[PDB]
């Protein structure tokens, strides 16, 4: 039962020991706009129950989904100073309430939530990550080859209408997507003709991107064998963490590309700079 | 119909036709060679031109006219006559082996410059020189395809020789075009192309010789190497506004 | 059995004193089998890959007639228990596949089927079929008689029983002739070897 | 079926020699001990204990090798079933000696088709270990259920042109996520043989074959080896438009790779 596993991320979330609260002062931070990235450390739920460290290494794709909504839950009882700030996009959604008198979680999400390998897990060299580990948890290290530079990747979409006035939204779960043309707004249903919608990139939202290369070191790779490469996707606060020719550690998910043979990626979780 | 009265002249011809005279002795020429062939597990026979047309002058006159369907009706009778000659086979050889006929002749040959466009689908004698040739591939004789959606089977589909496919059928009898073919329920022959180059002789003064594509086909694949010369008998064929690639479907070779 | 074969022999006959019990082909894993069962056998003629070396002295002669396995004394009633409960006595592919094996007695048991041998004369006499050693001793018997003391006999054997001979060293209602039990309750000359010629003159036997 | 019974059966029989010498009876042991999926079957064995079944597995390599996998999962289920549960299938290799079918690139004709075959030569080409699907797992959060599918292709025995991959629906279209942690993925190569350059005559090409590795056999060899593949030799079709030309490309499925120099 995934509301189960919910439930027991929010008690581990709430009452932290060390009993200093940094999951609750981290979330309290995020609520006064004061952090984006949290880093959930593995061996503290292994302190905790090591079940769910297992059960979260397995498939970090649900869980990850599942920790950033408990985070989204315990964060509303934190916002103690309400905000200081002055988003385009919190102004837009300010105007267009003000309209409404006279919504997606990720939607109104800022925060990102990523997970730390745990001390067991051993570093893998690139050709030791076989086909047996896909969507798992796994740590490459090698040399950046090539780094691209930062550009903004579209999350979710916000249309809006010139006939009605209920903006539609659509979010982007994959490389590319198709814009909508019809407006599916029931205003515009009931009129029996579907406007033409367009999209308000001022509403959008939009994600720092980055791709780059990763190669094997020269002595690890047997001397008749051809060095391999790996492409990594870095998206939030981690861009920007790395520059070509750097020896790394990263911590991420193997994940297919698709677009019954595929191409492989890394989502890097964790971006270190060894040596 | 007239092809069971013309695939029964060719069993006729081949069981019947003799060599020799009575001060010596009489020996059935094509039975006996069918007969060693099979059973040395060659099978293949190599029938001349001039003695068929000794049996049967039309017969011989429907083969260099109209090769496709006399070649085949041909190779059939052919395959009875082998299966009736060796009727008791021993444990395991029950079903009988496909015979494949070779042709020959002694007319003069003509040239690859002399092939006009009203001499398509006849048979041609053609000498050259053999400057390149492939790999031996695979040439599917017998397919089964089967639907994707209500895996209906559509078995022993014939497949035409030569440079020809078969178009697949698109209603199921289960969306539009649900057949695919078995990989496995497919067999299939050797399979080679090769390119016949002009005689350095008949060449015409300042002019670079001029090429043609050949086709060759189970016993006649790996017999000829480049730079050989060689005596082509074929079938000329068809594979810019209406233009259509020409081969020839080789069906009888001689090295020089 | 479809493999190997068994004798059973009584207290007293062969120069023995208990009860018996012989496998001439005999294999590796049927004799492991045998000792992880409380049966007390005695065969009467990488570290690991050392070990199958070793084996290999032992696996020389298996799927032969010197792998012969005597069973005595009270262990032929755990070697009947295992025989029972044996898991290859029965083939499981095969053309003699589910038929269990068959049982030769010269005297009732519970499920026998009486049967007799062919005779047929032709001077000549043949008879075929499972010729037990009581058989040939009351034929041989009857023939001196018959033919006063004068005749000659060509026997065929069933080579997989030869090993039989193999040497191991109050039955007067076994259901035998008295010259039939005097005659079987001696020792064992004949080792891996079996009679192919019997010939009788002037009441006097020399085998061949 | 009842031939793909009685081979089944009879493969059993073989694989469980345990009351005889326990040769298999210890592989499968050893196998299971080492964690692997895949038995090495020399068939001299099997020929000398059941010549009916080496023949017809030299002849149709097919069903007595689907037949042959069988078997030896049920027999790795005897001996310990959490083991057989972990993996979905086992993989047989053979070796020993094959007699016509010891052959090399340029004698593969097409009469070999269908048949297990053994080819000499030196490798090439080799390709990227790019992985492949066989089973996805997806969930629908709506109903809080967990849907299942098997996928297979032209490339595999028990050849299949499977579509609809990865659904995104459910019946009453509700949306559907794939759990990518739960589906099952293997590898996948691509090499190419061709004849020994000492023992190809003068002037014309050396000939080539294109084999298929997958699993355990993947990245076994690199160019330049001298290897021995043993393998099913089969047609791949190829339809274009609704048109088929007839000339087929052939290809040698692997289930044992051999180096010779080593
Ligand atoms: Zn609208
Ligand atoms: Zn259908």
């Amino acid at each position: 039962d995934y509301q189960a596993e919910k439930e027991k991320c929010k008690t581990f979330l709430q009452e932290f020991y060390k009993k200093n609260f940094k999951y609750g002062v981290q979330l309290a931070n995020i609520a006064h706009r004061e952090q984006v990235a949290l880093c959930i450390d593995l061996d503290d739920l292994a302190e905790e129950d090591p079940e769910l460290v297992d059960a979260i290494c397995e498939n970090t794709r649900r869980y990850t989904n599942l920790f950033a909504d408990a985070v989204q839950e315990l964060l509303p009882q934190y916002k103690e100073r309400e905000v200081v700030h002055k988003d385009a996009l919190d102004v837009y959604i300010e105007h267009r309430l003000m309209m409404e008198q006279r919504y997606p979680p990720e939607l109104m999400r800022r925060f990102e939530l990523y997970f730390k390998a745990p001390s067991s897990s051993k570093a893998r060299v690139v050709r030791d990550v076989k086909a047996d580990s896909i969507g798992k948890l796994v740590t490459v290290r090698g040399i950046v080859t090539r780094v691209t530079e930062v550009k903004p990747m579209m999350v979710v979409a916000t249309y809006t209408c010139d006939q009605c006035g209920a903006e539609t939204y659509q979010p982007i779960q994959s490389p590319t997507f198709m814009p909508l043309i019809m407006c599916p707004s029931r205003e515009c249903q009931t009129n029996r003709s579907g406007g033409r919608l367009y999209l308000q990139t001022r509403g959008s939202k939009f994600i720092k991107f980055q791709e780059l290369k990763i190669q094997e070191h020269s002595d690890q790779v047997p001397v008749g064998n051809i060095p391999r490469c790996m492409s990594v996707y870095v998206r939030g606060e981690n861009t920007r963490l790395a520059q070509p020719g750097d020896h790394v550690g990263i911590t991420g998910v193997f994940l297919p590309m698709l677009r019954l043979l595929s191409e492989t990626y890394l989502e890097s979780h964790r971006l270190v700079k060894m040596n | 119909a007239k092809k069971s009265q013309l695939k029964k002249r060719f069993r006729e011809f081949l069981r019947q036709y003799r060599i020799g005279t009575d001060r010596t002795g009489f020996t059935f020429k094509y039975r006996d060679e069918l007969k060693r062939h099979y059973n040395l597990g060659e099978y293949w026979i190599e029938v001349e031109m001039e003695d068929l047309a000794s049996f049967d002058e039309d017969l011989a006159d429907y083969l260099y006219k109209q090769p496709t369907e006399h070649l085949q009706l041909l190779e059939e009778a052919a395959q009875e006559v082998a299966d009736e000659v060796t009727r008791p086979r021993p444990a395991g050889e029950e079903t009988i082996q496909e015979i494949q006929v070779m042709l020959r002749s002694d007319a003069n040959p003509a040239n690859i410059r002399s092939l006009k466009s009203e001499q398509m689908s006849h048979l041609v004698k053609i000498p050259g020189i053999i400057i390149a040739a492939t790999a031996v591939r695979a040439k599917a004789t017998k397919i089964s395809i089967q639907c994707r959606s209500c895996r209906n089977t559509i078995g022993n589909i014939a497949v035409r020789p030569g440079l020809e496919g078969y178009a697949m059928p698109r209603k199921c009898n289960c969306p539009l075009d649900p057949y695919f073919i078995i990989p496995d329920k497919c067999k299939c022959v050797d399979f080679q192309t090769l390119k016949l180059q002009e005689s350095p002789d008949a060449v015409p003064h300042g002019e670079l010789p001029r090429h043609m594509q050949l086709y060759c086909d189970r016993y006649l694949c790996d017999k000829v190497v480049p730079g050989n010369r060689v005596t082509i008998m074929g079938i000329y064929s068809i594979r810019g506004v209406g233009i259509r690639s020409s081969y020839i479907r080789v069906v009888g070779i001689q090295v020089d | 059995t479809y493999q190997f074969t068994v004798l059973f022999r009584a207290a007293g006959l062969a120069g023995s004193d208990v009860i018996t019990a012989v496998m001439s082909p005999t294999t590796r894993g049927l004799r492991e089998a045998m000792k992880n069962e409380g049966i007390t056998f005695s065969q009467p003629l990488d570290s690991i890959s050392i070990k199958l070396r070793k084996e290999k002295n032992e696996v020389k002669l298996d799927h032969k007639p010197e792998s012969v396995v005597l069973v005595k004394g009270t262990n032929t009633f755990t070697l009947l228990n295992f025989l029972i409960n044996c898991k290859s006595i029965v083939a499981a592919a095969g053309l003699q596949a589910g038929l269990p094996p068959t049982l030769l007695s010269p005297v009732a048991f519970r499920g026998a089927t009486m049967h007799a041998l062919k005779a047929r004369s032709v001077f000549s006499l043949e008879i075929t079929g499972p010729i037990m050693p009581h058989s040939l001793h009351s034929l041989t018997m009857l023939l001196q008689s018959a033919q006063r003391g004068s005749f000659s006999a060509g026997l065929y054997t069933h080579e997989p029983t030869a090993v039989f001979n193999t040497p191991i060293h109050d039955l007067q209602n076994c259901g035998l002739h008295p010259c039939t039990v005097e005659q079987l309750t001696q020792v064992n000359e004949l080792g891996k070897l079996s009679l192919r010629h019997l010939e009788m003159t002037d009441y006097r036997y020399t085998w061949k | 079926d009842h031939e793909l019974r009685e081979a089944q059966r009879e493969y059993l029989d073989f694989l469980d020699d345990d009351q005889d010498q326990g040769l298999y009876h210890g592989k499968v042991r050893d196998m299971i001990g080492s964690n692997e999926h895949r038995l090495i079957v020399n068939l001299n064995d099997v020929r000398r204990k059941n010549d009916k079944r080496a023949n017809l597995m030299l002849n149709d390599a097919f069903a007595e090798t689907i037949a042959f996998q069988r078997a030896l999962k049920d027999l790795v289920a005897s001996i310990d079933a959490t083991y057989a549960k972990q993996f979905e299938e086992f993989s047989v290799g053979f070796e020993g000696s094959f007699g016509s079918k010891h052959v090399s690139p340029r004698t593969l004709t097409a009469s070999l088709l269908g048949s297990l075959v053994c080819v000499e030569g030196i490798v090439t080409k080799c390709s990227l270990v790019r992985p492949k699907v066989m089973r996805s797992v997806h969930y629908c959060p709506a109903t809080k259920k967990t849907l299942e599918r098997k996928y297979s292709d032209l490339t595999s025995l028990e050849a299949f042109p499977s579509s609809s991959i990865y659904p995104t629906k459910d019946e009453e279209n509700n949306p559907l996520e794939t759990e990518y942690g739960l589906s099952t993925y293997k590898d996948h190569q691509t090499l190419s043989i061709q004849e020994m350059p000492e023992k190809a005559p003068a002037g014309q090409l050396p000939r080539s074959v294109d084999i298929i590795a997958d699993d355990d056999l993947v990245d076994k060899c690199k160019p330049g080896d001298r290897v021995q593949i043993v393998g099913i030799y089969r047609c791949l079709p190829s339809k274009q438009g609704g048109f088929t030309s007839g000339t087929f490309r052939t290809i040698l499925l692997a289930n044992n790779i051999k180096l010779m120099s080593k």
